[PDB]
């Protein structure tokens, strides 16, 4: 069965279209939606 | 709108490298978001009117050189411009140059701003700064939908300032499968339990020892967000940052299978004076009298002041993202 993602650590993201270019970046350690 | 594979290539390099240069000669730690994407993009209309020194240093930082000269205003619309169509996802990228009435562009540089649809209006810096300060950031506040406000703070321009070049973007998407709030908090490792979010999707992952990555698609497969959470953050911070462009290609290559995906709901916002972290990069010339623009217009000018703004906003429906860069000139 596919192993699950949990996003429980710091962490990287990046937002990209199809050319894979890094629109946007950044690094969470503290989430907060405020 | 076809350009080659090579040179997409020399590009994506290019690109990656600027945003981990960007990541690595930060002061700010813990929690930061930046466009490098919109960095470039701004710092492109500086370049296109470099020369000699200062155009090699904007070179070495943002990577200008890695295709032909005579395709470089084309990738920058290939950029700016859509390509695909977004179809549901709102991707919108925009520049303007406020010129002070006093500046005379050479032909190549109008020619350029043209062939990119850049807003230019001329300006009289000497007694509306004010004004100006408030146009501009009106124009940031619309092409963000109200995202980034007051991107120009009281002092960045003055009554000395010639130019100011503004790059925006704003993306929007729908997750291709929207989360589910979960009821329970989720402790993060370093911090607190956290709002997560939750939902059986269809998605590429990576488990390796130095980490674990997703794609986390908007709706039409087109656009993702991609995850990359170390085992060790700062052994990954150490070793292997250099590789983000490969992690990044392995985890979009990776078969998508239907698994559970949870991940905090966050919003996060960044500022910063780019101005040091850019001499550290190694843009030095730019920022005095020895600053040659004299592809851009006849006088002697030099960057005042260079800004950035980011937010990024994730939760159980999608993702809103907004940037501006801003550069004024003396
Ligand atoms: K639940």
């Amino acid at each position: 069965p596919p192993r699950d993602v949990i996003i429980n650590k710091p962490y990287f993201f990046v937002i990209i279209g199809e050319e894979q270019y890094p629109l946007f970046f950044g690094k969470v350690s503290h989430p907060r939606f405020k | 709108m076809s350009m080659d594979y090579q040179d997409i290539e020399n590009m994506q390099i290019a690109l990656y490298k600027l945003c981990v240069d960007w990541y690595n000669s930060s002061p700010i730690k813990e929690d930061i978001v930046f466009s490098t994407h919109s960095m470039f993009i701004a710092f492109s209309l500086l370049y296109i009117g470099a020369a000699a020194e200062t155009k090699t240093q904007l070179e070495k930082v943002f990577g200008f050189a890695s295709i032909p000269e005579r395709n470089f205003i084309k990738f920058l619309q290939s950029i700016i411009k859509q390509q695909d169509p977004t179809m549901s996802v709102t991707v919108d990228i925009v520049n303007g140059i406020w010129a002070s009435q006093k500046l005379e562009f050479t032909e190549e540089y109008k020619k350029a701003i043209t062939t990119l649809d850049c807003q230019l209006k001329n300006v009289n810096f000497g007694n509306d700064s004010e004004n100006i300060r408030q146009e501009i950031n009106k124009f940031v506040e619309e092409a963000t939908r109200k995202v980034i406000v007051d991107f120009l703070q009281p002092g960045t321009i003055s009554g000395d300032t010639i130019a100011v070049i503004v790059n925006a973007i704003y993306f929007k998407g729908e997750w291709e499968t929207p989360f589910k709030i979960v009821q329970k908090k989720m402790k993060f490792e370093g911090d607190e339990e956290v709002v997560v979010m939750k939902e059986r999707i269809e998605c590429s992952a990576v488990f390796t020892e130095k980490y674990t990555s997703v794609s986390i698609p908007y709706v039409g497969n087109q656009y993702s967000m991609v995850i990359i959470m170390p085992n060790n953050m700062k052994e990954f911070e150490k070793e292997n940052m250099g590789e983000l462009k490969e992690y990044v290609r392995r985890t979009i290559q990776e078969f998508s299978e239907k698994r559970n995906v949870t991940i905090p709901k966050f919003k996060i916002e960044t500022s910063f004076s780019m101005n040091q972290q850019l001499k550290q990069l190694g843009l030095i010339n730019a920022f005095d009298e020895r600053a040659d623009f004299s592809k851009m217009a006849k006088g002697h000018f030099c960057v005042s002041e260079a800004i950035h703004k980011a937010v990024v906003e994730v939760d159980e429906k999608g993702t809103i993202a907004a940037a501006a860069t801003g550069i004024a000139l003396m």
